[PDB]
Order: C-alpha cells, then sequence, then structure tokens
C-alpha cells in the first residue's frame, strides 16, 4: 500500500522490501519519503500535504464557559456599584471627596471587565493590537486612579496628574505598537506537529515586561498606601486602600511566576489571564466600595 | 474521613511508564493527588466557617480582635492554592516538579500563617 | 547498534536499516521488543534499568 510506506530495493530491481516512513512524511517520490511544511498533514493519497486548517483557537467551550459567566457577574456587580454610586451619594457629602476620581476608576475596572472579552476572542492584529494597549491602559487607569486617592489622603490639579500619569503610558503603550503591532504568524510545536496553534505571536516576555513596568507603578503605589495609612482622611478609606494594595500586590505576584511556568500551554494563557484580571477587578471592588454602600444603606 | 478514604485503598507504590517516555522510568504513590478533594472540601468549609465567625468578632476590644489578620489569611492560602493548581495541571513531570511545588507552597502557607497571626504580637 | 541486517533477496549481501531504538533484545537478524521498563541497553544483548524518585539530598532541587 502506497499508505505513507516506501519500498526499498535490497540488491534488485525486481525485489523491493516495504517499510512505513514517519506519518507525517508524504511521497515525493515513489522510493522517497520527505518532510513537508509545519502546519500541513499529509493526504491519504501520500502525494502532498494539505494545510490543516486553524481551528485550534479559544473557541467557546467548557473552557470559555467560566471566564464569560465571571465576566458577567463582574458587570452587574460594576453596574450596581455605579447605580448606587449615581443615586443615593451624588448629593451627600459621602462621595463628593473623590467622585469623579471614583467614576474614572469604576470606567477603568468596566474596561478590566471588558479585557477577558478581549482574551477569549479569536486572535487577529487589530483584535490583538487592541488587546495589548488596553492590557496597560485598562491597569494604568485603576492604578493611577489609586494613586491619586492615596495621594488626595486642588481636584482639579489631581484629576490633570492623573490625565498626565495616563498620558505617558499611553505613549509608552502607543510606541511599543508601532514597534510591532500585527504579531500574527503561525505556530509550531516539536513533536505535536498534528495540532497546529493560531495565537498572536507577540513575545509572552515582551508583554511580560509591559506588566511588570504596570508592576513598578503597582509597588509605587502600594508603598506610597503603607506610608500613608498611618493617619486616616476623616473617612477611614485609607487603610482600605492600602488592604486594596496589598491585596493586588499579592496578586500580581501569584500571577507572574504561574504565567513564567505555563507560558507552554495556550490555554491556560487565555485562562490564567481573564482568571488574574477577574480576581483583581473583584477584589479591588469589593475592598473600595463594600462599606461604603453598607454606610449609605445604613445611614 | 481521610482514614475512610485511606482503609479503602491501599499503599500501591511501584515503577509506572509512560507511552511517549519509555527511556527513563520513574515511581510513585498508587493515590492519584485528586484523592484527596473531600479532604480539601472540608478544609474549605472550615475556612468559611472561620471567616464567617471572624465577622462576628469585629466589634472587640483590639487584644481580641483579629479581623484584620485572620482574614488575610484565609485569601492568602486561596491565592496560594489556586496559584499552585495550574502549575501543577501543566507541569506533569512526576520527577521532580510536583514535590517542589508542594513544599514551597506548604512552607510558604505556614509562613504566611505564622507573619499574619503572631508577628504582630511578638512585635507587641 | 540500533541496525538489523536482514537479506530477503539473496544471501550475497543485505540491505540492514535501523529499527526502533527501544527494541534491542536479539540484534542478530531481527530485532526484539524488551519487558516494560527494562531499557535494553546492557551488554549490547541484556536490559536493565536504574531506580528513580531518589533525589533526597538533591543539589539540583532539593
Ligand atoms: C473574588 C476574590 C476576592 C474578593 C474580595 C476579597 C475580600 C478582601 C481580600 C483580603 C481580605 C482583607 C479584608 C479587607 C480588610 C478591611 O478593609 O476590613 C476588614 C473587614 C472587617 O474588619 P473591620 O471592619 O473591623 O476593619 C478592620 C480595619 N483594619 O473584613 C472582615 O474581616 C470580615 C470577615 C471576612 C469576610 C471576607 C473575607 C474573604 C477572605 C476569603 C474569601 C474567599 C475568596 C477566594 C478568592 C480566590
Ligand atoms: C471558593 C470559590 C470562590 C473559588 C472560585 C474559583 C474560580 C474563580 C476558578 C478557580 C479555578 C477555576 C477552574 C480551573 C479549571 C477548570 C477546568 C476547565 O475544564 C473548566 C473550568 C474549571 C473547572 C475552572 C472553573 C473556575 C475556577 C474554579
Ligand atoms: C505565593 C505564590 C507566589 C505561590 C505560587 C505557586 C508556587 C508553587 C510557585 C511560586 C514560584 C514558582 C516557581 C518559579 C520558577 C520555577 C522555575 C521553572 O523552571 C520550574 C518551576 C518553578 C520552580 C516554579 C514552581 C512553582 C512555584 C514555586
Ligand atoms: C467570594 C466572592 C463571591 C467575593 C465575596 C466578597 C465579599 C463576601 C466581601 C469582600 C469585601 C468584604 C467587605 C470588606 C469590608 C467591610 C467593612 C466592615 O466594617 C464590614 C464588612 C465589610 C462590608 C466586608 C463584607 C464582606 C465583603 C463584601
Ligand atoms: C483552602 C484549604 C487549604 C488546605 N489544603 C490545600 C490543598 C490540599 N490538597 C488536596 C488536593 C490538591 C490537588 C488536587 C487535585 C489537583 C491538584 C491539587 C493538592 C493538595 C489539602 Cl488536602 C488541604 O487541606
Amino acid at each position: 500500500a502506497p499508505n505513507e510506506m516506501k519500498n526499498m530495493q535490497p540488491g534488485d530491481v525486481c525485489c523491493w522490501i516495504c517499510i512505513p516512513c514517519e506519518p507525517y512524511e508524504y511521497l515525493a517520490d515513489e522510493f522517497t519519503c520527505m518532510d513537508c511544511g509545519s502546519g500541513q498533514w499529509p493526504t491519504a493519497d501520500l502525494t502532498g500535504c494539505y494545510d490543516l486548517p486553524e481551528d485550534y483557537i479559544r473557541w467557546e467551550d467548557a473552557w470559555a464557559i467560566g471566564p464569560v459567566t465571571i465576566a458577567c457577574l463582574g458587570f452587574m456587580c460594576t453596574c450596581m456599584v455605579v447605580t448606587v454610586f449615581i443615586k443615593h451619594n451624588n448629593t451627600p457629602l459621602v462621595k463628593a471627596s473623590g467622585r469623579e476620581l471614583c467614576y474614572i476608576l469604576l470606567f477603568g475596572v468596566g474596561l478590566s471587565y471588558c479585557m477577558t472579552f478581549f482574551f477569549i476572542a479569536k486572535p487577529s492584529p487589530v483584535i490583538c493590537a487592541l488587546r495589548r494597549l488596553g492590557l496597560g491602559s485598562s491597569f494604568a487607569i485603576c492604578y493611577s486612579a489609586l494613586l491619586t486617592k492615596t495621594n488626595c489622603i486642588s481636584p482639579s490639579s489631581q484629576v490633570f496628574i492623573c490625565l498626565g500619569l495616563i498620558l505617558v503610558q499611553i505613549v509608552m503603550v502607543s510606541v511599543w505598537l508601532i514597534l510591532e503591532a500585527p504579531g500574527t504568524r503561525r505556530y509550531t510545536l516539536a513533536e505535536k506537529r498534528e495540532t497546529v496553534i493560531l495565537k498572536c505571536n507577540v513575545k509572552d516576555s515582551s508583554m511580560l515586561i509591559s506588566l511588570t513596568y504596570d508592576v513598578i507603578l503597582v509597588i509605587l503605589c502600594t508603598v506610597y498606601a503603607f506610608k500613608t495609612r498611618k493617619c486616616p482622611e476623616n473617612f477611614n478609606e485609607a487603610k482600605f486602600i492600602g488592604f486594596t494594595m496589598y491585596t493586588t500586590c499579592i496578586i500580581w505576584l501569584a500571577f507572574l511566576p504561574i504565567f513564567y511556568v505555563t507560558s507552554s500551554d495556550y490555554r491556560v494563557q487565555t485562562t490564567t489571564m481573564c482568571i488574574s484580571v477577574s480576581l483583581s477587578g473583584f477584589v479591588v471592588l469589593g475592598c473600595l466600595f463594600a462599606p461604603k454602600v453598607h454606610i449609605i444603606l445604613f445611614q | 474521613i481521610v482514614v475512610a478514604w485511606l482503609v479503602v485503598e491501599a499503599p500501591g507504590t511501584g515503577k509506572e511508564t509512560a507511552p511517549e517516555r519509555r527511556e527513563v522510568v520513574t515511581l510513585r504513590c498508587n493515590h492519584r493527588d485528586a484523592s484527596m478533594l473531600g479532604s480539601l472540601a472540608y478544609n474549605v468549609l472550615l475556612i468559611a466557617l472561620c471567616t464567617l465567625y471572624a465577622f462576628k468578632t469585629r466589634k472587640c476590644p483590639e487584644n481580641f480582635n483579629e479581623a484584620k489578620f485572620i482574614g488575610f489569611t484565609m485569601y492568602t492560602t486561596c491565592i496560594i492554592w489556586l496559584a499552585f493548581l495550574p502549575i501543577f495541571y501543566v507541569t506533569s513531570s512526576d520527577y521532580r516538579v510536583q514535590t517542589t511545588t508542594m513544599c514551597v507552597s506548604v512552607s510558604l502557607s505556614g509562613s504566611v500563617v505564622l507573619g499574619c497571626l503572631f508577628a504582630p504580637k511578638l512585635h507587641i | 547498534n540500533e541496525v538489523k541486517s536482514v537479506q530477503p533477496g539473496e544471501v550475497c549481501c543485505w540491505l540492514c536499516i535501523p529499527c526502533q531504538p527501544y527494541e534491542y533484545r536479539l540484534d542478530e537478524f531481527t530485532c526484539a521488543d524488551c519487558g516494560l521498563g527494562y531499557w535494553p541497553n546492557a551488554s549490547l544483548t541484556g536490559c536493565f534499568e536504574l531506580p528513580q524518585e531518589y533525589i533526597r539530598w538533591g543539589d539540583a532541587w532539593a
């Protein structure tokens, strides 16, 4: 049979012995077994490799069921928080200290909630560029708002300095994107030629350094919160911001080694990113607004 | 409960083989790592009860109040284990990595428990 | 080593080909597999293996 099984002649043309070659190698000639391009599987007739469709994307399945449910739960939670803030907190002086800052922080948290939807979607150069820019933008918004909260413990100047701290990170992200936005290419895995994974080939290490620049920002915010937690701002929120800072420090220090270890598996890439973003959003929203809504409902 | 799980099974340590790796052979326990899911659930319920009771000792004097030092510990342990689980799933190298990961996780959990509970008391 | 010689067409010469590396029991005309957990690399005609999971007091990871 010619089913990926070639024949050698021992000492005469009339006599040949048939031996199967590698299953991923096709018959260029009757007496030759040769490999073909990566991501292509040999055809049944063993005449030419056909390109395997890129169906290994992170499609909606049991693995994807968790992130979307967590995303919609977070969307409901942040919508409830926003409507409580805009309903029974605009006129009272409770929310007057950081109204606009809390609103823009909530917007950043909502964009971070959309970030798991950006991650789960199929890779494409435009969506890859948008995801890469947002991954810095949303967290920069959130932690610039947190840092301005720490510095508060004048509003126009604080808003302007927060906008400047956002814009410098935006410019850095823009230059990183003009470096290599698309990044889209095929991925080849050794000893796993049967499966071809379609994903954005932007460096996971480069995304790691972008996240660690934002982590240096996180650490600056956390040390500022630890320094300023001693004297409350008459509303007992400096300690709450400090606790949020330490919990986010814990989350990131967990997230960095696990990502470094599991850089191999693309499914775990898609899952851990979403899990960490959702956990950070949940914990910040809780630790910074649950006592607020509690005292609002008590009053 | 763990003895009831232990009595049914038995120590069956022996060599194991892999179809994709025949040049190297390793031996380990005959019980899967998922066998202690019942113990994990029991510990999760214990942690939940501890958090619930800590939510009730809130209005207590500073000496008797620890609702800002044991609530962190439960969350820290949960983060530790929810980060150890994906590493265990992805590594799958029975020779070294699981032993090191479990030992590091247990040691760091003990360290964070000590630091959150008694280190403030030692400082005083 | 790792090559088995077979001469079906004639006795004058043989077209030796390398078979699977995990089968080295005979290695005179055909290569045969060995038992599970036994690498056939002892004295070029036998199977041997070494114990693992003995990294106690190991500098690499312990
Ligand atoms: C979804 C992921 C996480 C979501 C939210 C996480 C909750 C906070 C994270 C860290 C805990 C510190 C509490 C903030 C301190 C504060 O500000 O106050 C602390 C308040 C009350 O103390 P007090 O009023 O006397 O003030 C103290 C002044 N220093 O809490 C409590 O003790 C109430 C009892 C605990 C109830 C929730 C604790 C949750 C821990 C485990 C939950 C499982 C999550 C699983 C995640 C994988
Ligand atoms: C005690 C509560 C708060 C823990 C919540 C944990 C949530 C956020 C996460 C942590 C680990 C996650 C699991 C990790 C891996 C898998 C296997 C996959 O095939 C289906 C989803 C599933 C089963 C995930 C479901 C969601 C999950 C359980
Ligand atoms: C408290 C948090 C950080 C705990 C997170 C889980 C634990 C188990 C993590 C923290 C750092 C991790 C290590 C970081 C780096 C490496 C090197 C790599 O070549 C093998 C895995 C190994 C050795 C990791 C094993 C798992 C590990 C020990
Ligand atoms: C496990 C998943 C679903 C997350 C749930 C987190 C919930 C249970 C946590 C997160 C933050 C927590 C709040 C943090 C701080 C305070 C202020 C304190 O004076 C009374 C309790 C109160 C108001 C906590 C109630 C419980 C709380 C809202
Ligand atoms: C939140 C409570 C923490 C205490 N804790 C933590 C883990 C724990 N394991 C049982 C199952 C675990 C595990 C199971 C399956 C895959 C990977 C890992 C590994 C070890 C116990 Cl038995 C415990 O008691």
